């Protein structure tokens, strides 16, 4: 019944050889997954270098994001700082001021956690309405990474922190500084300076060669290229915790110090930018889940606009405070579908939808969009972002 | 302790805290007046931010907005939602120009943010900021935030159980990105970075 | 004191821009980085088209090895295979011998695992001594990855397996083919096809678009490129499994179907390309340990060349199978020392000095070498490879 | 079932499906001498492996080292180590020649696994192989492999309680791996990829 070539005749990478182990001394992806790569949308900012890309979040798998396709958020661009050029300084309400080099940060006790970044205007563009075509565009301002580093408890015991000294707050080597103030029960709990990512060195462009890892807060908070803790007896409320990273609420009033992110989620595939191409029958949902409250506890994904759910799977684990794959198996009948995907975490915490987020806080909160994302799959296998009601 | 670090000398602490708290900690001595902050702002703002901080083209604007908070479209800033002066101050000084920061003196930033507080209606034309003075400033929007209280007013409300069948929802399509188009494309006209097609030779 | 000009000066990366968002789509390490990289080693092999090349674990952290990075191991190159050109037989002892594209594949209920692939030659060159100098070489072809895939239970169940099939066989769609044979109970239990390997899709040098992950077994076994699962009634007995990952011991017989990899661990830091230049006082002891017969539940270091034994700890979590960071913390007086790290898994086994393998293979094994490996700390600071007795 | 994947036809599993077991299953028909393995042998191998199968270089050695698998260095080769002829025939149909493979007929690779007897010292220069007496053929070593043994040998005596304190083992240097010096290293002399001085300048 007429055989396949591919098959039949014996194709060139089955005789000649490839290419030899010491051809990519540091390689790169296959050039056949080019799309699978950091995105800009122009027209967001004024400047690319205090500007947004987005994770490819519609082609990965698993949890653990690629560094060189994980998301970049800049505010005066990504700096080169070396580890001889770096100082780390801590000073304020301490006994003593300090000022370590790199070389003395490697020789402190280390820690591990594996955690997203979620920039706190993930889906910020869609509060108002459905505007962007692709998850990527809309959830793709997220990474998650293996971090290793110092707990900030450990270096700040070095300075000796005076009981006056109730926050911390943190700036960057950058001209943008980014400085942002952390209580310090925060700080003592499971801030980390971090010096390694999924391995290797953190890149450039995620603050090398150290940034603070702020575990389920907000990604402004995850201050890169870190030059500086200050211990305060008060918040400093700088201008990233007073005109930006501050909600506005229907009644003019703004809530301020929103750190913690939300449970949300995902469906990655389908989606926008993955099509149904393979007709009818098995198909794999595919997305993730998170939240800064905890441990994801369960996924419920429903393929008729939340109208009835179906408790998806968690494939791996569920960590605290880190993305997490979910999965659910369906038989493709060619009919429309609206998917949406709702997390829960430990806290009991259910994903709200959009119109349940609006009737709290109206339109013009820019930050914390956690709400339901549906995906239109069409009868053509084609996928479309829209809100219904 | 482990006895790694050595002590940060006063010179260094001065060079890298900058900062300024909203009761006016971290500030140095020092003064300048409107008229001065406008010639400096000629020199080295308005090329984005216009000559009287209303923004030039799509960068920000610095004045104006005054009472737009509850608008569809707020506009916010430092006169119609920022809550203090520190902040102006500490940001311009660390931060600004953009693309060549920390190229202001102590005297520059006090008379830029006095120019910046006539901008926005907020004091005269004769005025002058000095360190003295700086906290008798009280900005508009001053009570404008409160912290997070999504633990009151969402948790309690988001926490309870949920429905899974028969739920009473609307869905009917209401809004649909492809209407506004907006996103980069491939070649094709797909989103870009879609996936490729399998039934189509490979790049 | 005299203050620090990089500090008292103003620097440029604090007043002029960095690189903006849409410069590098896909980026690499900072170039100061440049060390962490495979190297390879040439007198090695005949060839380098059927060669190895090793990860620098001296430089890494955590558990996650960045792919870039992540060693190479292959008999006629790393062969291009797009996904168009992919298919994938199951034949033999099945009721419907089947061909898959790799579209339908992506159809199949998927399942993660994340796992080291170690060579079966990792440290063979050090059975007869101490010969080359850094971890990076002497146990360096190892690679630890989160794997997103499909069970081959599922895939079996679609051709229907024979009450006649006890083996599958495996191979490759390159040149080489790498043909092995595996009991039918290991592929129904942990046996992936894998697709992704940490978020993306597989390296083309690690097999794209699919390879075997084998869970504890020897990496021979991970076959890339896989094209081919054949159902046998008994081994083929291929060449990579009577000629080579054959295991020669002293009577001039041979172990054969040596799948497990027992547990190890390696000192990472000191080590010799990790030299101590920062003086005496606080120093980080880290290192890896990891086993094929499940979870490492503790590591063991020693400073004084195996006299006496200290409780590392695990620094994140003991995944089974998998790749497991440990640190000691001590503070150096500047004497020399004799490091060693000792792996137990959850069976109770201890990993063996090299002597205590020797007793027992002789010297001519030329695989699955878990040996407890010594570093010579210099009062210098300098660190060398070295046996002692 | 998902229904998922087609069915494969005879010519597409006749096409990649080449395996031998070591009981002959998947022999296909056809026979070769000795003179015709050599022949090809000498166009198609001797480049790498020698003219009569020694090896050349340091390229692998096809026959030779009988008896050596227990002396200080042995010589593993399909004559002195092997265990069946099915694995020659199949590996030799499906990988070789290097750079090239898949380039043999069923008729060739019987004649060349001929030859590789032959040059083993095995059968006399008039033999022919052909799928019927192919498994009349008994390797050397045939009996020279046993299953994983650790369980019983290596893993009750590795999981005895370990010892942490005043631990009687040796601790003089015997073995230094800087007296061979054959890592790569970099330009100043240390091991290849070694860490940067971080007291020294930062690289361009
Ligand atoms: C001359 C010394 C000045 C002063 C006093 C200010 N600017 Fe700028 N500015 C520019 C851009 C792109 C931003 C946004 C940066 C980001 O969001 O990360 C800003 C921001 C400001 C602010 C804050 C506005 C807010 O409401 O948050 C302020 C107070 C401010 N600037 C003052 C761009 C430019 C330039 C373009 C090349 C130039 C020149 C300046 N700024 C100069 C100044
Ligand atoms: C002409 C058809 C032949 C035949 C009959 C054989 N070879 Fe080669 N060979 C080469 C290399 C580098 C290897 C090692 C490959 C690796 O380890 O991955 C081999 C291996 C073999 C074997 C196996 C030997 C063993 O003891 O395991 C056999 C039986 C074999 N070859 C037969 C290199 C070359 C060449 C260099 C360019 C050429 C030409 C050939 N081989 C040709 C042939
Ligand atoms: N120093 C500094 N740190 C920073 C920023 C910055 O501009 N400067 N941007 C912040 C913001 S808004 C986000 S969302 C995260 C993004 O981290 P990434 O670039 O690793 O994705 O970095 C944060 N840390
Ligand atoms: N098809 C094929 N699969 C293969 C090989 C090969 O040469 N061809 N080499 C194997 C060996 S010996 C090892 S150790 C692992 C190495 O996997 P890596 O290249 O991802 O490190 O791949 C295995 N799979
Ligand atoms: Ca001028
Ligand atoms: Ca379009
Ligand atoms: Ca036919
Ligand atoms: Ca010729
Ligand atoms: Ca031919
Ligand atoms: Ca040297
Ligand atoms: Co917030
Ligand atoms: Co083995």
């Amino acid at each position: 019944g007429t055989p396949d070539p591919l098959i039949t005749e014996i194709q060139p990478w089955a005789s000649e050889f490839g290419e030899a182990v010491d051809a990519h001394p540091y390689g790169l992806p296959i050039h056949f997954e080019s799309h699978v790569k950091r995105q800009y949308v122009e027209w967001l900012t004024e400047s690319p270098v205090s500007s947004i890309n987005f994770t490819p979040i519609h082609a990965l798998e698993g949890t653990i994001t690629p560094q060189g396709c994980a998301f970049e958020r800049h505010h005066s661009g990504a700096i080169e700082l070396s580890k001889q050029d770096y100082r780390l300084m801590i000073n304020g309400l301490v006994e003593k001021p300090l000022v370590f080099t790199f070389e003395d940060l490697l020789r402190f006790p280390r820690t591990t956690t594996t955690a997203f970044c979620e920039c706190a205007a993930n889906g910020g563009m869609e509060w108002g309405g459905a505007q962007l075509e692709g998850c990527q565009y809309t959830q793709g301002m997220i990474h998650n990474m293996e971090y290793v580093g110092v707990p900030l408890s450990v270096l700040l015991a070095e300075a000796g922190v005076k009981p006056e000294g109730k926050w911390l707050y943190a700036e960057g080597a950058d001209a943008s500084s980014n400085g942002r103030s952390f209580p310090m029960e925060k700080v003592m709990d499971d801030v980390m300076l971090a010096f390694f990512a999924n391995g290797e060195a953190l890149r450039k462009e995620h603050g090398y060669p150290a940034r603070l890892v702020v575990p389920g807060w907000e990604g402004n908070m995850w201050v890169k290229w870190v030059r500086r803790l200050g211990i305060y007896d008060k918040a400093v409320e700088s201008r990233e915790e007073t005109s930006k990273y501050t909600d506005l609420m229907p009644d003019g009033r703004a809530r301020k110090w929103t750190w913690v992110m939300d449970a949300k989620s995902v469906i990655t595939s389908p989606s926008p930018q993955v099509p149904i191409r393979h007709g009818k029958g098995p198909l794999v949902i595919s997305g993730l889940a998170w939240s800064g409250n905890g441990r994801i506890t369960r996924v419920d994904v429903s393929l008729d606009g939340g109208k009835n759910w179906t408790t998806a799977r968690i494939t791996g684990q569920a960590l605290p405070k880190a993305l997490t794959r979910f999965h659910l198996d369906i038989d493709w009948d060619g009919s429309e579908m609206l998917l949406q995907s709702r997390a829960v975490d430990e806290t009991g915490y259910v994903q709200p939808t959009k119109d349940a987020l609006r009737a709290i806080r109206g339109r013009n909160n820019v930050y914390h969009n956690n709400g339901i994302q549906t995906w239109w799959v069409k009868a053509d296998g084609e996928v479309e972002n829209v809100e219904i009601a | 302790k482990l006895g790694l670090g050595r002590e940060a000398l006063p010179e260094e602490i001065s060079a890298w805290d900058t900062a300024v708290l909203p009761d006016g900690q971290g500030l140095r001595p020092g003064s300048g007046d409107v008229a001065t902050g406008d010639a400096l702002f000629a020199d080295n703002c308005a090329s984005c931010h216009g000559d009287f901080a209303e923004g030039l083209d799509s960068w920000p604007v610095l004045a104006g907005g005054d009472g737009s908070l509850t608008d569809p479209r707020p506009v916010k800033t430092i006169g119609s939602y920022w809550p203090y002066l520190s902040t102006v101050y500490d940001y311009v000084h660390r931060s600004m120009p953009f693309g060549s920061a920390q190229t202001l003196s102590v005297d520059d930033t006090y008379a830029i943010t006095a120019f910046l507080l006539y901008s926005n209606g907020l004091v005269e034309d004769d005025f002058v900021l000095t360190h003295e003075n700086f906290t008798q400033v009280v900005l508009p929007n001053a009570e404008g935030f409160y912290p997070d209280d999504r633990d009151q007013t969402e948790y309690p409300l988001f926490s309870k159980e949920p429905c899974m069948t028969d739920c009473a929802v609307g869905v009917e399509i209401t809004k649909r990105a492809v209407d506004l188009n907006v996103t980069p494309e491939d070649p094709d006209g797909r989103p870009a970075g879609s996936m490729p097609d399998l039934g189509a030779a490979a790049a």
